[PDB]
RNA sequence: AAGGCGGCCCCCUGGACGAAGACUGACGCUCAGGUGCGAAAGCGUGGGGAGCAAACAGGAUUAGAUACCCUGGUAGUCCACGCCGUAAACGAUGUCGACUUGGAGGUUGUGCCCUUGAGGCGUGGCUUCCGGAGCUAACGCGUUAAGUCGACCGCCUGGGGA
């Protein structure tokens, strides 16, 4: 998984009180981070399929948050995916 | 001949013959006997009294080497896994050790299949 | 950092060389800025059964807390040795200073 | 990277590319090559020797590195080159004195990595040391058969020698042919395999990328006739005869070798 | 089961305890078990009654030890 | 009547031979949790610490072997 | 998740559960088509090959014995990368949620009482057996339902032919 200080340290950068870590630009960072994290993982261990169903499950979570945060309000959205460099 | 005074006999005891071989401590084999070749064929040679009497030949066959002390390593399952020591302590030999050497693997090679009897 | 337990057993013709092996291997972890918890020399002591054709072996054990980088050349150095036979790591949760059962 | 070629001709239907990008795209080295004028099968009295040798692509010569005798001194490897003159790619090394050399490119060298020969030499895919310092088991390349001669086991593109034994002056070696062979202990050695595995994995495709390699065609003893060959002749396609070289001998299964001299060096022959 | 005879020791006793070590250590019932192979369906099989011929026969004999026969 | 629930310690040391010693039968093999009345997280730490002590030679895998 | 997973050590890594809080605020369930995984056997290329073992060979048995039994034994079994995409792939029981008398265990957390011992009292997850109402053609299931309900999907329509 992730480290922690590396969730602290998006927790406070998104957050708007350092603490919500609950957030939905929080949850969709958190997983960005750790699917950006697994990419060499799963390119050394293409193999581990166990890993990967986990790997699916967090890109499916941050389509749902993504697409809850856009009906809820597309300004935050646009600077969401800006900010972490999403294709959608 | 050349004496000896220790041996260990090892016995070969599987389900269709017994094979009593004496050597020494350091494995050179002074002498053996079978259940076959006993006087023993087929059914008569899977019994106990064919091991005891592989026994009583093989003390026979070492008897010249001058044995008193005999210690034991048995291998196999069979009918003559007892009754072969049984007939070396009554040869009138003193009997040190009894060692069960069977080789057990820790999962290692297949064993064939089973018969469809 | 990773709290590791290393236990090596050499062979017991080197046994003069062991304080020049722990001093060098507790050099590449304090140079490489790592803690040393514990470090208990055990001695010769009689096998269990004969490695290497051979019946005794001398035992260091040693609880550190270096990253996994220094230690992972230090069990080449047991790789490539031929004087330690065996070298066995194992990752601990904790630092673990008390001594062991049998250095008493 | 193997290539299998789309179909859009006959001789490119079956082409099985070996694709490697990491080879230098430009002009080897000047001062290292020499000139590698053709033979055509043919001894200094003209006659062919050897059958099936001629034409093919011009070819300069690479002086490679085989005794690796710059000891103590590490290298840095500059580059990877192809080499026509052998199967295996070579690499450009440069000393740190400002000496530049070729050697044989072991199989996970890059440009950029660092080899040292000498005793004193650590033990990764590159280094050069004698088989008295290298751990029994490993796998090298580029060996030496006497001291100091030069390197001639495994030098194929993707062969290496096993280190089984040890005893004393020799080693005991596990050779790609599976021939088990004592070599001096004090015989230099490259740790690794060499590199070019997948050599063998290439289908040339068509009878011409033969003959770009200097392969003649070999026509079969059969086809021929009795004054040329045993086998030949017959109305018909006939062969009531044993197989034979063209110079009667037995070809399926009768061994050739007839040296005693070496037979104390053979631990055992091939199966 | 390396078994010592102890000083004045009768055979028959060594060779009881011997039997006695070799029954407990499991050596007959390994090789028969190792005589031939078991495929991992056999075996989950036989495991599994011999679990439900542990506990059938349990509840049986705590059921029986109540109820009288006369 | 488990000793390491009474005794209450996190983790089984492999190096306590003389308990590992109390553990293991006479040929080396395991003694069951049945027997010893082992609560079977401390027989598979137990397990656990028996296998390294054979692999350093502070155990035996059997009696026979030399 | 299923298939499946069994010496020990390290590296990378997925998931579950528990305890107090904090946070977002319905963001959820199901799913045609689609995509992915998917035992063994089998296929392809390259290795490897001890044991076992289809095929095959010999010996017996038999009326015959292209079998069971025996002595051998090749693909295969093993590894890498691909393909195949099937099994009595079974709990022969689709997924999610809610409610409805009990008992004896197993496993894995955790709270409290003086732990006055490994105890006493609870509270969660998973799991085995028996069994009540109820259900069911019956066998049986039975809080892990085949009971009472809701949402969605898949499927069935006499036996062959197939
Ligand atoms: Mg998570
Ligand atoms: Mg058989
Ligand atoms: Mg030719
Ligand atoms: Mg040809
Ligand atoms: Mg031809
Ligand atoms: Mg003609
Ligand atoms: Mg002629
Ligand atoms: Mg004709
Ligand atoms: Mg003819
Ligand atoms: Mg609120
Ligand atoms: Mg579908
Ligand atoms: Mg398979
Ligand atoms: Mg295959
Ligand atoms: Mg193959
Ligand atoms: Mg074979
Ligand atoms: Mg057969
Ligand atoms: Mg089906
Ligand atoms: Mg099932
Ligand atoms: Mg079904
Ligand atoms: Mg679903
Ligand atoms: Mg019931
Ligand atoms: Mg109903
Ligand atoms: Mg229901
Ligand atoms: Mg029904």
């Amino acid at each position: 998984s992730l480290s922690t200080e590396a969730t602290a340290k998006i927790v406070s950068e998104f957050g708007r009180d350092a603490n919500d870590t609950g957030s939905t630009e929080v949850q969709v960072a958190l997983l960005t981070a750790q699917i950006n994290h697994l990419q060499g993982h799963f390119a050394e261990h293409k193999k581990d399929h166990h890993s990967r169903r986990g790997l699916l499950r967090m890109v499916s979570q941050r389509r749902k948050l993504l697409d809850y945060l856009k009906r809820k309000d597309v300004a935050r959205y646009t600077q969401l995916i800006e900010r972490l460099g999403l294709r959608r | 001949r050349k004496q000896v005074s220790d041996g260990v006999a090892h016995i070969h005891a599987s389900f269709n013959n017994t094979i009593v071989t004496i050597t020494d401590r350091q494995g050179n084999a002074l002498g053996w006997a079978t259940a076959g070749g006993s006087g023993f064929r087929g059914s008569r040679k899977s019994t106990p009294f064919a091991a005891q009497v592989a026994a009583e030949r093989c003390a026979d066959a070492v008897k010249e080497y001058g044995i008193k002390n005999l210690e034991v390593m048995v291998k196999g399952p069979g009918p003559g896994r007892e009754s072969t020591i049984r007939a070396l302590n009554a040869a009138g030999f003193r009997i040190t050790n009894i060692t069960d050497v069977t080789p057990i693997p820790h999962n290692g090679c297949r064993p064939p299949k089973k018969r469809r009897v | 950092m990773r709290h590791y337990e290393i236990v090596f057993m050499v062979h017991p013709d080197q046994s003069e060389q062991v304080p020049g092996m722990i001093e060098r291997y507790t050099a590449a972890i304090t140079g490489a800025e790592g803690k040393i918890h514990r470090l208990e020399d055990w001695g010769r002591r009689q096998l269990a059964y004969p490695i290497n054709k051979l019946h005794k072996a001398h035992y260091v054990l040693m609880n550190v807390e270096a990253p996994q980088e220094v230690i992972d050349e230090l069990e080449t150095t047991f790789r490539f040795n031929d004087a330690v036979i065996r070298s066995m790591v194992m990752r601990t949760k904790h630092a673990v200073t008390e001594a062991s059962p049998m250095v008493k | 990277a193997v290539v299998k070629c789309k179909p859009t001709s006959p001789g490119r239907r079956h082409v099985v590319k070996v694709v490697n990008p990491e080879l230098h795209k430009g002009k080897p080295f000047a001062p290292l090559l020499e000139k590698n004028s053709k033979s055509g099968g043919r001894n200094n009295n003209g006659r062919i020797t050897t059958r099936h040798i001629g034409g093919g692509h011009k070819q300069a010569y690479r002086i490679v590195d085989f005794k690796r005798n710059k000891d103590g001194i590490p290298a840095v490897v500059e580059r990877l080159e192809y080499d026509p003159n052998r199967s295996a790619n070579i690499a450009l090394v440069l000393y740190k004195d400002g000496e530049r050399r070729y050697i044989l490119a072991p199989k996970g060298l890059k440009a950029g990595d660092q080899i040292q020969s000498g005793v004193d030499a650590a033990i990764k895919p590159g280094n050069t040391l004698p088989m008295r310092n290298i751990p029994v088991g490993s796998t090298v390349h580029n060996v030496e058969m006497k001291p100091g001669k030069g390197g001639q086991l495994a030098r194929s593109a993707g062969t290496y020698v096993q280190i089984v034994a040890r005893d004393g002056a020799y080693v005991t070696l596990r050779l790609r042919s599976g021939e088990m062979r004592k070599v001096e202990a004090d015989c230099r050695a490259t740790l690794g395999e060499v590199g070019n595995a997948e050599h063998m994995l290439r289908v040339l495709g068509k009878a011409g990328a033969a003959r770009w390699r200097g392969v003649r065609p070999t026509v079969r003893g059969t086809a021929m006739n009795p004054v040329d060959h045993p086998h030949g002749g017959g109305e018909g396609r006939n062969f009531g005869k044993h197989p034979v070289t063209p110079w009667g001998v037995q070809t399926k299964g009768k061994k050739t070798r007839s040296n005693k001299r070496t037979d104390k060096f053979i631990v055992r022959r091939r199966s | 089961p390396v078994i010592k005879v102890r000083e004045n020791e009768p055979f028959d006793v060594a060779l009881r305890r011997f039997k006695r070590s070799c029954e407990k250590a499991g050596v007959l019932a390994e090789v028969r078990r190792r005589e031939f192979y078991e495929k991992p369906t056999t075996e989950r099989k036989r495991a599994k009654a011999s679990a439900v011929k542990r506990h059938a026969k349990k509840l049986a004999r705590e059921n029986a030890r109540r109820t009288r026969l006369y | 009547f488990c000793r390491f629930t009474a005794e209450g310690v996190q983790e089984i040391d492999y190096k306590d031979i003389a308990t590992l010693k109390n553990y293991i039968t006479e040929s080396g093999k395991i003694v069951p949790s049945r027997i010893t009345g082992t609560r079977a997280k401390y027989q598979r730490q137990l397990a656990r610490a028996i296998k390294r002590a054979r692999y350093l030679s502070l155990l035996p895998y059997t009696d026979r072997h030399q």
